[PDB]
């Protein structure tokens, strides 16, 4: 009736996408034996979202994990649900990743991604009702990166007119050392703002601040900060996860979530401070699960709540307690600081709430909400790509097959006109008090 | 002989910026005061070129 | 008298299956699958069984016609908690949801379906001669929306002629829903749904859900609560065609005195003496603060002053159930003093309408044995607050342009938007500067408009 | 028989809400909406307790104006002892204040908000046609005060054509003041709100602290006293719209018997029957003393000397309650043999009126039960010093120009504080030219 | 519904600022921790006043406060109450003071009181809405003098009509680190007299001569000085942040004691002289201890 | 041009009148001057804010 | 302007008296505050004659 199934792109993406898979399934449970495993039938549909019938009563993915150095992919997929998929899938050559975007986008067309649009024109054709399809995009490196921007520009050409689930990374530049980072994350979201629906940047970077400044973590492995992202992407998912009392299709809040289908561009947080590594099993009842809802802490960015015009925010809540205290806590946020106070689509909240806990603390929340201190983000990216670009820096192999300074150029122009148009939609109050017509109408 | 001194204060009125849109609800009260300041200043100055010139 | 009922929308089929389950315990429709009263298959024949007649396959099935491109409520009206009451084969599931959008419906996803409406309505219209109009359930985003109820009521005005197209266009609570663009469908209604319409009514969700947080305490702040309530407001309505006898005011002169103008379109209703299941001990049954209660906010679906917004008609509407006579009892009570602003070119009195046979009472929810009725339903020019509140809204999010790249790239238009906006417009002026007592024409001399 | 009342400033709105919640005690309108006495809800309408409309099913609320710019004010009456009965829909008030001055509330940040409450009175205007002028609360520098009233009569007497009213100027009091610069302002409004007016009368504040601390022997200056005191007097004024009797002519008659000239305008407000938990026990009440003890100084609002003080009017005002019979008697016992230094080239004829129904005392205060009224509302020619004192004191402090530049840069020039010195100076030698007796 | 921002200066400034808020909060008591600590449940506006909302009735001030020398408020950090402060009032550098008039003025200070003015605009709006400003301020560095005269030349370009309350410590030839003072006063009140609304003559060498004098303390330190001027500003403002049924709001305050408006400067003395050390411990009746209210010594 | 010549005619229309009488008329005089010369100066104002 | 900028100038040289006086705190330190008035409004045009001499 319904399905979103898998794909990867990403030398950091393979990790994190079986890792979300697994802990999008680890209280479901489709085992790969061949027999059934039913605890809950209530979630018929919502496990066929993710995982499709393909035998008898037996629910799989259509997991194509591509690489371009299978090594990962060799190494990670035995897991228990892990070899639960139609076979035919994790169609991979080893011509090489070398970290290089030119390369990976240019020259691996023919010999891995049309392949991959041959796979998923038969995946996406014998199954019984399609809503798009799932990765996490990687900007790790620059294969990654244009392999999951060549699926993007494929399949706005394979299905044109239907709503596609696109996410992205951000990079650790702590973590990531390579020598050049911004040059195909750049080009890559340059790419993304007029290719795509939406985007949730999830990141490494201010989240391994967070976890090496606040969590106090002597270990920030990729294991424990996938685990936490993992957390704050199934928070994110309860949405098609759960049947509710709407049980809302992504396809609805994808327009939802855009004022103008242009910017896409938020994160999501996750306000009860989840307890991966430095641990704690307390149980997060109301007030404490609503103080930490505005805070300038756990937000996975540059953390500024004086920085914020927040435009659609969503907090799904399983936790089994009634709305009225978190209607009344909601409107407390919303009314005691200014900066909220935007007054477009004044209904601009949701409040959803389903009965299905995610893990063992029964009761717990998240944080998603619009986020508007990424222009500094896309700033602290930008220009320090124009650091590299003004005396062609690193052109040791991004000299590409295929070269201009047209596409630099306009890339950079549409970035800038990004983030001034975003800087003049942070500012010009052109709803609150901003018009002519607050202090009488004649004033000259 | 003042049909040039009322164009100087058409050029006052020529002085006023719009009331910008694109400016902060703080910012275009302080364009609405320094206005209001200006022609207190330019009513003095207009009693004056209408006092003085009658004599 | 056998008019056509078109239910679309998520509100609309909940609404629809619930009322009609409403009507089988009405109408004595048991699940056995016909009545231990009359022994007509289906259903009866009587003046007032008139609702349910031969169209199916001679079994008098209930009549409406359930169309809906979101397949869960189809299926939940399926597979709810009645299989085989409604009609047996005719209920044509959708295959592809709109989800919450719209704009979708009028132009790209509702466009497959259009030709199976048109054929189930020329199979329904083609029926017995009685037919004063549309059961209409109106619904403005939920579903489809206002998307088939919108190419319906078009295309019914344009190719079916000039029929009666009484509508139940429900604005919901933006606290139960979950959409946000909604003002841009509750805007563009009054393009594609209001003009080539030929009469309406209002039902609403923001004073149900006043009084279940607050006054009748009930702890449902869901659309299941807003179903058990609106179910009673429309098993109200549909006693008049419902309840025959000695006071039978139907449906025939109602539309007469409900609606003066073209873009008078929207009335009111007033209907509030309820009894809660938390107040079902035996207590005051009361025909006094029903009368002493109407004009204070608690029975307004809309929070407006009537201090402000004048009444060029009133319909008054007492539905009890112990005497006949109680009509002139009741006449003598409270109607004498009544100085209520008008406009000065209206008449003054009330209208009584009364179904002096008790009915069957809706068991498991949050009423008593109700069987009195108070309300006051009018057009009144106190809506223009409630409009001025919808524009505000409007404006913020035009000012906001949320949604507008959405709802640009499949056929709309901002010269659409504009149109309207006029439109929208004109039923402002309709209630706002001419609704008032436009007597300052007759003459005088200050500077005024000449 | 119907008026609605407006109120501004913080004192005014104290006074405003402490005569209402005496009026609905007094006529039983109880905090259930209906006064018990019949079946009407909300209130009535029917000769005398006509301060109300139907709003609503019945329903009838007490119909006046609560206005400030100080927001805290409304929500400091609105958690009072007539909490939640008061309009949930005009209560309207500003964000800032204009933080006791006049300048900045009258033509800057009020100019903003006049029309808004324009609008508010026009929507209570298209209301139930009766109409007999109006009752305004105000002071000198309590609240807004000055700012609105200035601009708000003149948009009276333009706007709504030519029609009476009436208002209530808050005479300041220095020992228990809050500013210094009181005869600015006393001298602005007086010479505004005067010239643009139908009735007034002016109540001071430091003779209810002459009267308390003088008179009556209590030892407590709050304005919660001040509120109850006010109540009191304005109730007994308004007790003649409020309660029918013998002689229950209307306030448009009393303003049709009063006022002689657009300048020779006040009256000496004269009650003085002073009472308390002290001079209520055990007490005898005559018509002898309580009609004797009027012209005394130690009884007036504005101090004047009763040989020097010169009645044009001596009308009075009776609470009855008992009989007509006995202020028939006083007629003769008192007011005959009333060979009292007059104006001269007038008519000498006293004035009683009695009105009967009584208002109830009130409740949880400091007097007991107490009967008779001797509101004796007559005029003096010699009021031209209490504000020619108020004149020397501006004249010497004047000169030195101060306080003038926060009165600069808001509109207005020195030519203004000219002409409002000329406007008090005419006033007062216009009153010993011909008000004061001459030939 | 009434609130004033929290703007500091100076090396000196900022810790008599630590001591004002510490005995302004003695009689408070606001926790830093989050457990709530309420003085009195009805003075939530009284404690709003100052102390804004951050968080649910976490309420703290708009703690923003700007040196070169960090060692002066690292060392004031770890105070009592040394810790409720947003994390946004950290807007400084290393470049040091060295008592210079002019980097405060004109070189250095042209390149940092940008943040300062950003910070205070950002945080001003953050409330119901925006009734004063104060600022502790001194002239017995160099820098300080020049960076508050700037910032209060850029909030009389930026925000005319607001009030600021502007303490300002006179130079003393007591107690000096260096003399060059009389230029940091007679370019310093050259345009304050014609800038700021009211003004403060705490003295430095008339307070150093009641503190020996007619006190006798043997502690001429900056302890106790500290501790009788934050007491005494203490109950200055004491009535402007507790308005019973008196004393007038902030432009009534202008209104009722600024005629010629350069001549506000008024002298802020005390009755009792209490002070850590010689104490006097009786319950200080009204005339025999208000009799020390009239003494121009 | 006939504009300066209209509003300095008026200004010589609004004469100084004789100080005579018992000081009634004469508060009604200045208030005369102020008003008149008010509206004068708007209309020069007006006149000159079209051009 | 460009040529009626000097206008302006012999403007504030036609209609300048010397400060006649007319009693006291009057017409030698309020008049002639005016006068410095009207020249700190050719100073406010003089910076924004700078701003139009750049166009």
């Amino acid at each position: 009736m319904r399905e979103i199934v898998h794909i990867q792109a990403g030398q950091c993406g393979n990790q994190i996408g079986a890792k979300f898979w697994e802990v999008i399934s680890d209280e479901h449970g489709i085992d790969p034996t061949g027999s059934y495993h039913g605890d809950s039938d209530l979630q018929l549909e919502r496990i066929n979202v993710y995982y499709n019938e393909a035998a008898g009563n037996k629910y799989v993915p259509r997991a194509i994990l591509v690489d371009l150095e299978p090594g990962t992919m060799d190494s990670v997929r035995s897991g228990p649900f892990g070899q639960i998929f139609r076979p035919d899938n994790f169609v991979f050559g080893q011509s090489g990743a070398g970290n290089n975007w030119a390369k990976g986008h240019y020259t691996e067309g023919a010999e891995l991604v049309d392949s991959v649009l041959d796979v998923v024109r038969k995946e996406s054709e014998s199954c019984d009702c399609l809503q798009g399809f799932q990765l996490t995009h990687s900007l790790g490196g620059g294969t990654g990166s244009g392999m999951g921007t060549l699926l993007i520009s494929k399949i706005r050409e394979e299905y044109p007119d239907r709503i596609m689930n696109t996410f992205s990374v951000v990079p650790s530049p702590k973590v990531s050392d390579t020598v050049v980072e911004p040059y195909n994350a750049t080009l890559s979201v340059h790419q993304l703002v007029e290719n795509t629906d939406e985007t949730y940047c999830i990141d490494n970077e201010a989240l391994y601040d967070i976890c090496f400044r606040t969590l106090k973590l002597t270990t920030p492995t990729y294991g424990d900060l996938n685990h936490l992202v993992s957390a704050t992407m199934s928070g994110v998912t309860t949405c098609l996860r759960f049947p509710g009392q709407l049980n809302a299709d992504l396809r609805k809040l994808a327009v939802n979530m855009v004022p103008f289908p242009r910017l896409h561009f938020f994160m999501p947080g996750f306000a009860p401070l989840t307890s991966r590594g430095s641990q704690q099993y307390r149980a997060l009842t109301v007030p404490e699960l609503t103080q930490q809802m505005f805070d300038a802490k756990n937000m996975m960015a540059a953390c500024d709540p004086r920085h914020g015009r927040y435009l659609t925010v969503a907090a799904v809540f399983r936790g089994r307690m009634s709305m009225k205290e978190v209607d009344e806590q909601m409107l407390n946020v919303q009314n005691k600081n200014s900066s909220y106070f935007v007054e477009w689509i004044p209904n601009n909240v949701k409040t959803a709430v389903c009965d299905i806990p995610p893990r063992g603390l029964k009761m717990s929340a998240t944080f998603i909400g619009n986020s508007t201190a990424i222009q500094e983000l896309f700033k602290r990216i930008s220009e320090q790509f124009t650091a590299m670009f003004r005396r062609k820096a690193f052109l040791h192999w991004y000299t590409g097959e295929g070269m201009d300074e047209m596409e630099f150029t306009e890339a950079e122009s549409n970035m800038n006109d990004l983030v001034s148009e975003y800087q003049q939609y942070q500012d010009a109050t052109a709803d609150e008090q901003g018009e002519f017509e607050e202090e009488g109408e004649e004033d000259e | 002989d003042l049909l040039k001194a009322v164009r100087l204060i058409k050029f006052l009125y020529q002085s006023n910026p719009p009331p910008n849109p694109e400016g902060t609800r703080q910012a275009r009260r302080n364009r609405r005061r320094r206005w209001r300041e200006r022609q207190r200043q330019i009513h003095s100055i207009s009693e004056r070129i209408l006092s003085t010139y009658l004599g | 008298r056998e008019c056509i009922s078109i239910h679309v929308g998520q509100a609309g089929v909940q609404i629809g299956n619930a009322c009609w389950e409403l009507y089988c315990l009405e109408h004595g429709i048991q699940p056995d699958g016909q009545m231990p009263s009359d022994k007509t298959i289906g259903g009866g024949d009587d003046s007032f069984n008139t609702f349910f007649s031969e169209t199916g396959a001679g079994k008098h099935v209930p009549r409406a016609v359930f169309v809906d491109l979101e397949p869960t409520v189809i299926d939940e009206v399926r597979t709810g908690t009645y299989r085989q009451l409604f009609h047996p084969e005719q209920l044509i599931t959708g295959k592809e949801d709109a989800a919450n959008n719209y704009a979708r419906g009028h132009y790209t996803i509702g466009k497959e379906i259009i030709d199976l409406v048109l054929d189930r309505i020329r199979k329904l219209a083609d029926q017995c001669t009685g037919l004063q109009g549309f059961s209409v359930f109106h619904s403005f985003g939920g579903g489809t929306g206002s998307g088939f109820t919108s190419l319906l009521m078009e295309r019914l005005s344009v190719d079916y002629g000039k029929k009666s197209k009484l509508e139940f266009s429900i604005y919901p609570a933006p606290q139960v829903s979950t959409a946000v663009v909604e003002p841009y469908n509750s805007i563009l209604t009054t393009h594609t749904t209001l003009e080539h319409s030929d009469c309406a009514f209002m039902v609403d969700n923001e004073a149900i859900y006043d009084i279940c947080r607050r006054n009748l305490d009930i702890e449902r702040p869901t659309y299941t609560n807003l179903n058990r309530l609106i179910g009673q407001i429309v098993s109200s309505i549909t006693a008049s065609l419902r309840f025959d006898g000695a006071l039978n005011v139907d449906l025939t002169e109602f539309q007469t005195n409900l609606v003066p103008y073209p873009r008078a379109h929207f009335p009111l209703a007033t209907y509030a003496p309820v009894i809660s299941a938390e107040k079902a001990y035996h207590e005051q049954l009361s025909v006094a603060e029903i009368t002493n209660a109407c004009f204070e906010p608690a029975n307004q679906m809309v929070k407006c002053d009537p201090r402000h917004g004048k009444y060029m008609a009133c319909c008054l509407l007492y539905r009890g159930d112990v005497v006949p006579k109680d009509v002139n009892a009741a006449i003598a009570t409270i109607k004498t003093k009544r100085t209520i602003q008008f406009v000065d070119w209206c008449p003054t009195g009330f209208k009584v309408g009364i179904n002096y046979e008790p009915p069957t009472v809706v068991p498991g929810g949050d009423l008593a044995k109700v069987q009195r009725a108070v309300c006051m339903l009018s057009n009144t020019t106190a809506i223009a607050e409630a409009w001025a509140r919808l524009d505000h809204k409007f404006d913020l999010m035009y000012a906001k342009r949320a949604f507008v790249h959405w709802y640009v790239g499949e056929g709309m238009e901002e010269g659409e938007f504009s149109e309207a906006r006029e439109d929208m417009a004109a039923l402002e002026k309709d209630y706002e500067e001419v609704g008032v007592d436009s007597v300052e024409g007759e003459g005088e001399e200050e500077g005024e408009e000449y």
